[PDB]
């Protein structure tokens, strides 16, 4: 009864804590499922080769960005360099 | 084995409604279950901005209908009413 | 008798109850237990395909109960003991 | 998914307008209850009298509190016919007939908007699956990863997200060319709606950065910081404590060190100064573990005098503790060298040993790793999202990654948010 009380006190703290942890998990998924029935989980390519939604890397050479100050398009991979002499002009 | 609660202990302490706490809970400043009040005023800054378990649940917000800004679940009312 | 609730009452009035919760909480948080229990729960939810609290709790709690390091259980229970002997006559 | 019970109760529009007062009241009381009164009042079973039996519940109709391990609230729910309790640990509403929690109901979750909920549901929107975690890539635009990688860490920081979405700043961006408005445009086009996609605001940030203005990412952190704080000081109408700021930066990131110099030989005393900091700077010797780097920064060093004993210690901790690991040096003449010593950082960090104590535990939230040669490198970000999922942010390629693999990295910057004190 010196230990019966201890293991009780412990099991009490343990259970309240287990029940709290789980309560928040079931609560959150329950919301996710109801809110987004069409739930797309994030893709996990075992190589880091694919996106969160399982896409191939873009390889943007084509990708351009319309610069506001210039009237032209600028290769995305050169917008930082382009501004450092477009804005100053 | 155990049998009996020390008489001096009972002599000091161990000799219904939860809705009754509202009176002092309004007297009382924001408290945290993990972050201790005393140790916060000692090892942290008085003006410290705090969040209990920041990664407990996803961030809770709603998107305005017309500006599309992501509003905090506490800045929504004041935003619709005037700032949008 | 009911001397199970009264003995719990002292621990709280003496601020020794929160001392034990926190110590235990901390040991559990650092050992990746909380994190690991939070994951065990999501297995049961995707696996048993269900989000029912009672349903998921009945399988997680027993496991999650063994998942505690026999180290933590010991230090924290030992801590509990030396407090009871502060308010309990032997016999 | 249903619990028609609360649905029935919510048909009566006089019942929901009362159920939504008792929750907000039970929540509130939970958030403003001293530990002691929070045990003996909300976690004491009215029947068994035990505290923390299992979870304890607060009746939604009456004032009763019943445990769970002895299924006393359930009893109370059949011996009195009351089926709704609120969990003492979290303020979650439990349906004792369904025998499950009531999540899915947005009103109950967003209960603080009850009595506004009407024009709220009309003018508002639940986040859009894809955009709900603000997970997105940032195109590389000319060695812009030293910024890109740092923004992701900020844009996924609990305090900063709260700050931005609270519209705290935007409500008075006196300024166009504002740095702070830019960060808000990033968040805006990352959590909401405003080839090359979610980048518009990031460009605006370059254009702004220019009017002010290559290698270090830690420099760009400090550049961000300073701006947030600077646009805050324009915001104020006031003329101004001493130097106590209310801006998020000094409320969240700022800590302070104690510089102590003892003289066991000469007869002056342990002169002491309190010095502010926005991040700690640690040395990567053969110090395999991060605790070894902090042992050093905290260990006593004989003050060297050429015609004593000195120690560095933390006086105030920050909410977000940013650690910058030194990977460069100026070794011979002006040589640019790199340090590739892997140092293992913990998933949860204790600081009780580095203060001038009680367990103070932080959680690893963000990581910036450096790869390549000194002056011409490449920066990667790793952020932890609610649920325990990590993400790697290359440039425009966002991709999930196991925690185990995140733990095996060249750690350049570390971001820890405070989690447990005591
Ligand atoms: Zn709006
Ligand atoms: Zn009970
Ligand atoms: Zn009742
Ligand atoms: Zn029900
Ligand atoms: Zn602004
Ligand atoms: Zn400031």
């Amino acid at each position: 009864t010196i230990d019966s009380i201890s293991n009780g006190i412990l099991n009490n703290l343990l259970t309240t804590l287990i029940q709290d942890i789980v309560a928040r998990e079931t609560t959150q998924q329950q919301l996710l499922k109801t809110r987004y029935p069409d739930l797309r989980s994030y893709y996990f390519d075992p190589n880091g080769s694919l996106d969160i939604n399982g896409l191939q890397k873009q390889q943007e050479s084509s990708q351009y960005i319309h610069c506001e100050n210039c009237g032209r398009d600028v290769s995305a991979n050169r917008l930082a360099a382009h501004l450092q002499r477009c804005l100053s002009r | 084995e155990i049998k009996g609660i020390k008489p001096k202990v009972i002599e000091e302490y161990s000799l219904d409604s939860w809705k009754s706490l509202m009176s002092s809970a309004k007297d009382t400043p924001l408290q945290y279950d993990h972050m201790n009040r005393e140790s916060l005023k000692k090892y942290f800054n008085p003006n410290a901005q705090l969040i209990e378990d920041p990664l407990d649940k996803p961030i809770q917000y709603r998107v305005c209908e017309k500006c599309g800004k992501p509003l905090a679940l506490t800045a929504i009312v004041d935003h619709l009413e005037n700032h949008c | 008798a009911q001397l199970k609730s009264q003995i719990q009452q002292y621990l709280v009035e003496s601020g020794n109850y929160e001392l034990i919760s926190n110590e235990l909480k901390a040991r559990l948080l650092q050992e990746g237990w909380v994190d690991k229990v939070k994951d065990l729960t999501k297995s049961e939810m995707n696996i048993n395909e269900s989000t029912n609290f009672t349903q998921i709790l009945s399988t997680v709690e027993p496991k999650a109960l063994e998942m505690v390091s026999d180290s933590t259980r010991e230090t924290v229970l030992k801590q509990i003991r030396e407090f009871l002997e502060e308010i309990v006559d032997t016999q | 998914s249903i619990c028609p019970h609360i649905q029935q109760v919510f048909q009566n529009e006089k019942s929901k307008d009362g159920v939504l007062k008792t929750c907000n009241a039970a929540r509130y009381i939970l958030n403003h209850s001293v530990p002691k009164e929070k045990f003996l009042n909300t976690m004491k079973c009215g029947t068994c009298h035990e505290i923390n039996s299992g979870a304890t519940f607060m009746c939604l109709q009456c004032g009763f509190c019943g445990c769970w391990n002895h299924s006393h609230f359930l009893s109370h729910s059949k011996q009195i016919g009351h089926i709704f309790g609120i969990n003492s640990n979290n303020g979650l509403l439990f349906c004792f007939k369904c025998e499950d929690y009531i999540g899915n109901i947005d009103l109950i979750n967003d209960a603080i908007l009850a009595k506004y909920w009407d024009d709220v549901c009309t003018k508002t929107m639940v986040p859009s699956m894809e955009r709900r975690d603000g997970l997105s890539g940032l195109i590389n635009m000319g060695s812009t990863c030293f910024m890109s990688s740092i923004l992701q860490c900020l844009i996924h920081n609990p305090y900063f997200i709260r700050h931005s979405m609270s519209q705290i700043h935007s409500n008075n961006c006196k300024v166009d060319k504002c740095f702070s408005c830019a960060l808000d445009k990033i968040v805006h086009e990352l959590y909401g709606a405003l080839s090359t996609n979610r980048q518009t605001g990031f460009i605006y940030l370059l254009t702004c950065a220019w009017k002010i203005n290559q290698q270090d990412a830690h420099e760009f952190w400090q550049f961000i910081i300073n701006q947030i704080h600077q646009s805050y000081v324009l915001d104020l109408p006031n003329a101004k404590n001493n130097k106590q700021c209310e801006c998020i930066v000094h409320t969240v990131f700022e800590g302070s060190l104690e510089s102590s110099i003892v003289c066991p030989g000469c007869q002056n005393n342990s002169k002491t100064t309190i010095d502010p900091f926005l991040d700690l700077s640690l040395d990567i010797k053969d110090k395999k573990k991060l605790y070894e780097c902090l042992d050093s920064f905290h260990k006593k060093e004989q003050l060297k005098d050429f015609n004593a004993i000195k120690q560095l210690g933390i006086h105030k901790l920050p909410s977000v503790l940013v650690l910058q690991l030194k990977r460069f040096e100026h070794l011979l003449n002006g040589s640019n060298r790199k340090l590739d010593d892997f140092i293992e950082f913990p998933t949860y960090l204790n600081m009780k040993n580095y203060c001038s104590v009680p367990d103070i535990i932080y959680e690893l939230i963000g990581i910036v790793s450096h790869k390549g040669t000194v002056n011409e490198g490449h920066y990667i970000a790793f952020c932890k999202i609610s649920g325990g999922q990590w993400f790697k942010f290359n440039d425009s390629m966002v991709s999930s990654i196991s925690q185990e693999e995140v733990l095996k990295e060249q750690a350049y910057l570390l971001f820890y948010t405070i989690r447990q004190v005591n």
